[PDB]
């Protein structure tokens, strides 16, 4: 399990890899694994210009 | 069979991605910070799927320099991704909505003379409905270009247009890849700014015609993977934009079609090329 | 008697300034790379002549650090430089465009059920007035939003609106220095910015008056003051501590230069 | 009693204020979609927690316009929240960092000549450790100054030095409200920038040097909430920066303090006079 | 013959190209005011002339849309124009600085591990050394890093790197055009950025060379007039740059070259096909 | 026309629309910004994709 940033919750994620994007389950936070040996959640940095499809 | 994937994030679009490519062989995940020219790559071929396009477009262009080839490639994303060399390419080919483009803010205030109110501003570079804007009359086409004047981007100094359709509250996306349709959606909104990014609703389209165009839309380019933008008209159908990093994870869901397997079958197909 | 003159560009203003200036003493003139804090510098009073408002608003805090006054002041280069704090201000004590503010684009999206159609949309601390917009109806709105919020400057989080007055083609600038009158004109155009050789002097004795009592809102300093005429009567939009007056100089013949600087030497006298 | 919060997301510290407050009246949470002027609110003090310093300003600056007072006020947010403003305000009566303040690239050059190398140059806006740079030589200060140039934000157009403080692998963050000393953390790191946005990891200070200097600078403007950065150096603490919207989730965690609690203690104190 | 020249302003250079051009036909002045696309252009060619870079790579792509060539043309612009993809195209034909590319700030910080320190940091589609940096160690990489990552445009993400090359206070400015070698100046200065924009100063350079060397780095392009930055080092002569969009002003009055005419005649070649 | 930098009266002559000039007394340079009149400005600011 890991904490939610957003909303304080302990919440199971899986198995992820780094820089993952995750939806919490109680508070819809879109979430960003930025670490795994310590497991860290974080929400996204801003949108870029340039950014999308 | 070593399949570069190189990435931002890793959204959906990217796990299933790397699912699939792991199948047919050894999968490399390329994280931005892990991308260094020149270097010393071992791979057949590379996935780009960078967030931002610029990203993309210049990390495939050093992967080709380092004679890997990348899907999409990076002539195909500086075409596909510039709103205005698309147009240009698919204007012999197939409807599109009428344009204009200026190069100033005073050759911008000429274009309702061809166009008409209400026009689209829009930038030759974004994506999600980004920057958008639905211009009505003089007061809100000048408003427009003083903005874009003071925005510090050179690129928002070339200034492109299109006439306003007017959609039945909806769009089309579909995909094209390797030349074969793979799927299409509706994209509906309350607002004329439909993308999921903000965010549309996915339903399926069956429609043969979307799928017709939408292949004749590709051939304009010749190559890659293409998500493709569509608007229905009192003329009938026109195309409007071509994607060349595609999201689909809605179009996916709602289609039940293998967008992810598709683009990754096209990049053995590219590998063994 | 030391009077300093910061300034960017050595222009007409400037050497204006400087010559009514050498009258009461020494000048020293100071650009922008002559000013370093904390310093040591001999001056009993500078006059702030920055193009940068940014520039000119910390340049008169830092020589009033130094305990050196400064014209305008910082205090009123920041409440009458700003154009949300000048009509909070302004509300008070004389009439002004019906306006709103907002703190993010879903409080603007409101603005119209309050200002109707057509509004202004302006930033804060514009000058220039490139950013100006006549605002003729929601899709323009959500336009000028949607800008505004890419330029990722935290000021345009601030997002003010006006009614858009109906002016006859024109508009009037005046100026006060220290609460005396000393001018204003017309300033005509086709367009509805009217912003400044188009211009004549404006004699209207009820533009000196609310001119005075606008000033009074600061109670001190030398400002350029804009005024509309409409169906409802004079409306203040704004007030400019920073004060361009070479085309109105000109236009009226008043010795704008003199006035700033008598105003300087009284100041520097405490 | 109707207390009034003003916030950008709802996060463990609005929450925390939220019930702290609630204990002494009616809670109204204001999202900045609920901000418009003029307007009819009827609150008796507003707790401002904006996560724009501009925003947060303007806030302030407003309610008051209502005749609703403010923690903290416009004028503090205005004095303490602009880096050269505040230092200004500190410069007498306690020891801060050697500064210097130029207003265009040529007087800064000579910066150096004053603070010498190494020197820190930040933005006199800025938080969360953003744009700082150590500048150790000429072609440094030459590149930073390059940079500034071309962001064309005119806030960047004044140019903020101090000398580069050699501290112990660490500062520390203080906090005071109303004048009463509510607690300090240290901020550990083996970067010289020590934030905890930026990855500083916080335990508690008992020092009573800093609880004795905290409650001095928080005197030099003799209002509000602050929450106070002193660096520990060879020639003892100083007092770097002063911040009007205090963040205190982990300094409140790590040391027990009732941070939430003092803050608006002090605001219903505020809201009598 | 009618030949097009589109222009921003008409600098000395543009007067100089109209004199010539008006020798070997009908001369159309086109201000970023005149163009409006589509549209219809009786012209035989276009020679590009548009201070802004990215106009002018766009207006090529436009009368290239209409049929009509450009001198330069857009692919030309684009590759030429672009630090990376330019030194991608030198690379292998001729000797350059020891260069790297990264894609964000995480990788750029690894750079100086291949190269070493001093470093020379500069962007992708700059000109008249803007936002040149020289930097000396870890510290000075970061701020130049950080300032990157907070402006706005998205190609300040595209990180490209040479080593310092210690040249004798001058570097070499040629140009070729069409394959032929039409002159070389020294630029001087006391700063290590030696642009004339900046203060350069030009004089006559005559080694047989820098003419070889020259010729061959327009050969690995194959068409267009192209003034080409050389530097002298330890190491023998290293091609560092290419320009579109050529300024010679002070080359032509230093050498006696006649440029503007030069650019005119490979106009004139281009328009018969 | 008066020179926007010094204030002077000054000789042209033949000139074209955004051609830029120097002013014989002060030396600023300048654009011709209108020939409805003739009218003189100072350089545009240097964007961030201007030059060669
Ligand atoms: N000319 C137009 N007429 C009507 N709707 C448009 C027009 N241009 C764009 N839109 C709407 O805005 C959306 C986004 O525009 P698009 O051109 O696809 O840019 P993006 O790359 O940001 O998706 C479209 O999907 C469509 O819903
Ligand atoms: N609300 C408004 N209604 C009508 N005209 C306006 C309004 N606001 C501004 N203008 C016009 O635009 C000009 C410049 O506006 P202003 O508010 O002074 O911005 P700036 O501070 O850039 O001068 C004014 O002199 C006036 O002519
Ligand atoms: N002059 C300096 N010397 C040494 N370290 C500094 C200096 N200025 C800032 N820092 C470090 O960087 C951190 C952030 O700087 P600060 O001035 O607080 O800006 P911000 O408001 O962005 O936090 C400080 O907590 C400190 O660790
Ligand atoms: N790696 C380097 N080593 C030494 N000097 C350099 C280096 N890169 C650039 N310069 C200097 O800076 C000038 C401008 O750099 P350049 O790469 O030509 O960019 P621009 O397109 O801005 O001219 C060069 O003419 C040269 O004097
Ligand atoms: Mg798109
Ligand atoms: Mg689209
Ligand atoms: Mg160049
Ligand atoms: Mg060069
Ligand atoms: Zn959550
Ligand atoms: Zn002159």
């Amino acid at each position: 399990m890991v904490e939610c940033p957003v909303c304080g919750s302990e919440i199971e994620i899986g198995e992820v890899e780094l820089h993952q994007i995750v939806e919490c389950p109680v508070c819809g936070a879109e979430l960003e694994v930025v670490s795994l040996e310590p497991l860290t959640l974080e929400e996204l940095p801003e949108v870029e210009e340039d950014w999308g499809e | 069979m070593r399949i570069g994937i190189t990435y931002t994030v890793l959204r959906r679009e990217e796990m299933a991605i790397k699912e699939r490519a792991g199948e047919f062989g050894e999968v490399v995940m390329l994280h931005e910070d892990d991308l260094l020219f020149p270097g010393n790559y071992d791979l057949d071929v590379v996935i780009i799927r960078n967030v931002s396009h610029f990203k993309a477009l210049y990390t495939a262009r050093l992967f080709e320099s380092e004679g890997i080839p990348t899907v999409n490639s990076s002539r195909l994303i500086f075409e596909a991704g510039d709103k205005l060399f698309a147009t240009l390419r698919l204007a012999g080919k197939v409807p599109v909505p009428e344009w204009k483009a200026a190069l100033s803010e005073g050759g911008a205030l000429r274009v309702p003379d061809s166009l008409g109110y209400p026009l689209v501003s829009k930038p030759v570079f974004g994506s999600w409905g980004r920057l958008l804007a639905k211009v009505n009359d003089r007061d809100s086409l000048e408003a427009v270009l003083e903005h874009r004047k003071w925005m510090k981007n050179p690129l928002y100094g070339i200034h492109y247009f299109q006439e306003f359709v007017e959609k039945p509250g909806r769009d089309i996306r579909s995909y094209v890849i390797g030349g074969e349709f793979v799927g299409a959606i509706y994209r509906y909104s309350n607002h004329w700014i439909t993308n999921t990014a903000r965010g549309g609703k996915a339903e399926p389209c069956s429609d043969p015609e979307v799928e017709e165009l939408s292949v004749k839309a590709w051939e304009a380019f010749g190559e890659g993977a293409l998500a493709i933008d569509i608007f229905e008209s009192e003329k009938g159908l026109l195309v409007n934009e071509v994607n060349p990093n595609m999201e689909f994870k809605n179009a996916a869901r709602v289609t039940g079609a293998d967008m992810a397997g598709k683009l990754v079958e096209y990049a053995v197909e590219v590998a063994k090329t």
